[PDB]
């Protein structure tokens, strides 16, 4: 047992990640939304974020009109804000985690509202 | 139907999945609250961080653990880790699992009380049983007759079992581990020049330890040589850039766990308190436990302890007896094997603590069926 | 309703408008009163020009900063200036727009306690927000993690920030800026024989220093070369029409800033206040503030400075740290830039100090909203 | 043979004549040095200035500390302090006086080392001893049991003694001192508009706080009142002939020795380490270490720190347990005092460290015979 974990931890990443992507993509072709490819990079702007919300809650969610990383995070917050009046709970989830691409907490929080919803 | 193991540690939490062979996710359980001022509008940051994410956003943060001595003493957060765990690192749901937990012995009943009662009344698990953290080491290993001596920040049992008979009249508890071999690492490291003080450069004296120190064969022996400068030192390079070279303070952080008044303590070294715990069970008995001791548990890990121990045990049982340290190469995530592996035995599933068993009989139940 | 983005520095005043990507109008923020005998009875002459007219019809003013070191000195004035920021340049009834105004770090409260007393008994802004400097210009850099030298012509000061956390006991601020080279090179030119010493004369100092003055890359070689003449010199015309010549103390006047012992202060010039204020934040976070130096800041323009700085760091910092110093091409408007960015956010507009909370509380406000 | 009991602190010196009851001569522990350019043919001006004569020539030099928190940094120049000390202000022959040094617990090793190395080949006297500093304390207070406090310019740091039997492990050394209070203060100033930089204006701001600052009993509701002005401002006459009036911050100050995060630190006010180091040592000592709380060291001579001390700390103890502090009125010289006690013990003067054993052992004696 030379720390053979990585392998094990990185193979259920991605199978969670194929699961999560089908779903995320299949939410997104019922409204017009054009589909995605990577479920890490692809959520980098935090836009991707909130139509998929919208689409989920069936509401209006504008963004900010600028392109630079602040952005990205004033979005993430936004997100985080419209999850939690929905009561969902999350601990480990803050701006800076998906704008840098956490695997391990950037498919936390898709299964936070994936098991709140479905 | 799967079930989960959690070795929630007093260390790094270990969870996973019964029935594997290794757990899915291991991390520190630290719960960080951020102490600087935040000055920035459009940030998302959240207001506690936990696991390896605290561990890197570290600088920001008062880095705190919830469990201490095998205890919690924090039930608000530990809530938090276990959140973590079940919704982040593993991305199940609990309502679908049944849980395992484990502990050590000699533990408040308190303890276990009030985490089933988190366990049901929180995260809706269907059954829950909380083990004994060294008997999982023996299933682990496999054996059945062994007196098992697990440690790591927080405790050192000595569980002497003889055929699935423990014998818990000699059982040894004592809370010397590597949490105490940290700060005393930390302490003396002042004689060099460096001070570590904040709980951010705790952690790095706790990664200075883990990968410099080791146990000396002869203390005596080691302290003399060290004087006259020789290949004893090394050389750690903090984040900051700067280095640091200790010499002689490798052999005696973990010297601590044999003759425990480095500390201030009275209670007799873990080379004695396992020669006591054999002598405690019966003569029919020791004649055999002395060849079966599992070592267990992080902090035995160091480049010595293995042999060390051997060395001082021979000292003390008579010249007759052949004395082994089992001491298998992952000793470390031997608990969360055991784990896997007993709660993946067809035997098993009338033992758990079923939601009805609670409703019916209210926390208290875990003593009885435990 | 866009607010209004007036960051009114030490010198040039450079306003605009929230949201827009560069400040509609910048003048230097002077106030000047005529001195000699006036005998023309039709003449329409002013009381007191304000801007760069004053700055065209300097020959026969006084000019003079309200605004030395950061810090306001005279109020009659400064109100002047605002006031022909918001009818002159940009003709924009205040009573509409907010209004975010930027301060230094450690001044004293009641400057920024008259300053919004002004602002909200004299114009009946809206809401104002007065925000510290070297927070935007990381926020116009897009960074999150920065330690930003901003210094032009009234202050030097560092504020190291990890995210968003900023670190407001390791802020240093040095008082040593565009003003105090100016005078040191008008005082240094007069070992040639050109003596400036009206306030027009100390106008052209400064039109010089900004276009013949960079900075040496080892000084004491530069010395030594250019003590045998060579390329060194340069030849500027003066607005009479005679030429001059400095060619020694081009390097000589903004080596000021790395050894402010050439003025007779006693502080350590910008390179040792930058380390020091990283030697004062955590391990942890030293790391990744010695590779993002965000420059800001007029003085900060000077030609060889972005080398400079990086060769002074490396020269005290850990061997096998990266250091990188982030000088954008346009840094001198980077404060500015940063504010039309922050004033611009969605997330920000629950931040302003709304007139009815300051008929609530009073000036005192600000100290609790920002 | 008298002996020489040299208080070497970090921040005055306090030597004298073993005893007596009081040093002979105090003096800050300043080495100076001029910066300004010297045109006077026919001066007298000495190369470097050091203790009181540098104190009074403040304006012309560049004071700097030999002694940073404990340590000594400067090697060179603390051997001109003990220069200094021994001939100009005792005015004795070194080499016929043993000495005695004092320092604080969890120094560097190198740091007695090289004292004795430097007090031996180079004073040549003929023995001497360094001995820990709240050992003293409690010798001058003419205890037994105690929980000495010592502090100021400098550490801080508890040493809880039972029955001449000190607890190793139950130490807490803490860089809070005195020093640190006097740049948060000349941090603090700038508010009001006074600013301090040079060394020679925070000599003026330390000698503000020594003599206008004092400790609030409870910090909340003392802030609350200054809100509304009142008897708590007071005015103060710089060399120059201004004066300044702190109201405020008189107790903003010292309160940072309980909440230290005013500073950035981590580690919890002199309230708290001196109650943690209580519950460190044995059940059975801490009813009467609850009992003598000795203080010492300058830095516990504001006026309501024995009170609010008191109040924080029965506000942790149990209910039922007798707090008292013992505060003497010399509690600054109390080290020193004991000093003198101790070098004219009958019992103690076959413990120093003789020429001929340094001679024959080596500078490596020192943590042998201390
Ligand atoms: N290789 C090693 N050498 C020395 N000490 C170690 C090593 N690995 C881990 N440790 C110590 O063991 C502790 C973790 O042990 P572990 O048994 O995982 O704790 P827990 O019982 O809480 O799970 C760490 O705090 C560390 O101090
Ligand atoms: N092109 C330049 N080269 C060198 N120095 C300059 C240049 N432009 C401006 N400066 C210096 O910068 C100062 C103006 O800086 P600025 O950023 O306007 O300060 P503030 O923050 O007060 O607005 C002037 O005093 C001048 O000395
Ligand atoms: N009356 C006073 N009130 C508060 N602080 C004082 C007073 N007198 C001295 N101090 C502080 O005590 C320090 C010197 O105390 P001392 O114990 O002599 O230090 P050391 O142990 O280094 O000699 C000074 O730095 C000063 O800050
Ligand atoms: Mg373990
Ligand atoms: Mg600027
Ligand atoms: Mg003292």
């Amino acid at each position: 047992f030379s720390d053979i974990i990585k392998s094990r931890s990185d193979e259920h990443n991605d199978v969670q990640k194929k699961t999560f992507t089908k779903w995320i993509n299949a939410r997104f072709s019922k409204s017009g939304k054009p589909p995605i490819n990577d479920m890490f990079t692809d959520l980098k702007d935090g836009r991707k974020l909130l139509d998929l919300l919208e689409g989920l809650t069936g509401t209006s969610l504008p963004k900010e009109r600028g392109s630079t990383r602040v952005h990205a995070l004033n979005n993430v917050n936004r997100v985080l804000q419209v999850l939690h009046q929905n009561n969902v709970e999350l601990v480990n989830i803050g701006g800076t985690d998906i704008v840098d691409g956490n695997h391990k907490l950037t498919l936390g929080l898709l299964w936070s509202i994936i098991l709140h919803w479905q | 139907t799967t079930a989960l193991v959690c070795d929630n540690g007093s260390g790094l939490v270990k969870a996973g999945f019964a029935g594997d062979d290794a757990p899915r996710a291991v991390f520190p359980s630290i719960v960080g609250r951020p102490r600087h001022q935040g000055v920035m509008v459009g940030m998302g940051q959240k207001d506690s961080y936990v696991g390896d994410e605290a561990q890197s956003k570290r600088g920001i943060l008062t880095l705190k653990y919830p469990i201490e001595h095998g205890i919690i003493t924090n039930w608000d957060d530990m809530e938090k880790i276990w959140h973590h765990t079940f919704y982040n690192e593993l991305r199940v749901a609990p309502e679908e699992h049944p849980t395992l937990l484990t502990e050590a012995p000699l533990n408040p009943k308190a303890n276990r009380e009030k985490m089933t009662q988190i366990m049901f009344e929180t995260f809706n698990v269907p059954a829950m049983y909380v083990a004994i953290q060294a008997v999982l080491s023996l299933y682990a290993s496999g054996r059945t007759t062994g007196i098992v001596l697990d440690s790591g920040d927080g405790v050192t049992h000595n569980v002497p079992i003889y055929e699935g008979y423990a014998l818990p009249h000699a059982i040894m508890r004592l809370d010397l581990a590597g949490r105490d071999l940290t700060d005393y690492l930390m302490k003396i490291l002042t004689e060099r020049g460096y001070s570590f003080v904040t709980t951010a450069e705790r952690e790095i004296v706790r990664d200075i330890k883990e990968k410099l120190c080791y146990v000396a064969l002869d203390f005596e022996n080691e302290m003399a040589t060290a004087a006259s400068s020789s290949s004893l030192e090394k050389s750690y390079e903090l984040p900051d850039g700067q280095v640091i070279t200790i010499g002689n303070e490798r052999f005696r952080c973990p010297e601590t766990l044999f003759q425990p008044s480095f500390i201030g303590m009275e209670s007799a070294g873990i080379h004695e308190t396992t020669y006591n715990s054999i002598m405690k069970c019966d003569i029919d008995i020791r004649k055999d436990l002395y060849a079966n001791n599992v070592m267990s548990g992080g902090t035995t890990m160091y480049p010595g302890i293995a042999d060390r121990m051997q060395k001082e045990i021979t000292a003390l049982a008579p010249s007759t007896m052949k004395i082994k340290i089992i001491a298998p190469p992952e000793r470390k995530y031997s608990v969360w094997i055991g784990g896997s592996i007993l709660a993946s035995l067809s035997t098993f599933q009338q033992m758990w603590i079923t939601k009805q068993e609670y409703d019916e009989a209210g926390p208290s139940i875990v003593h009885r069926k435990c």
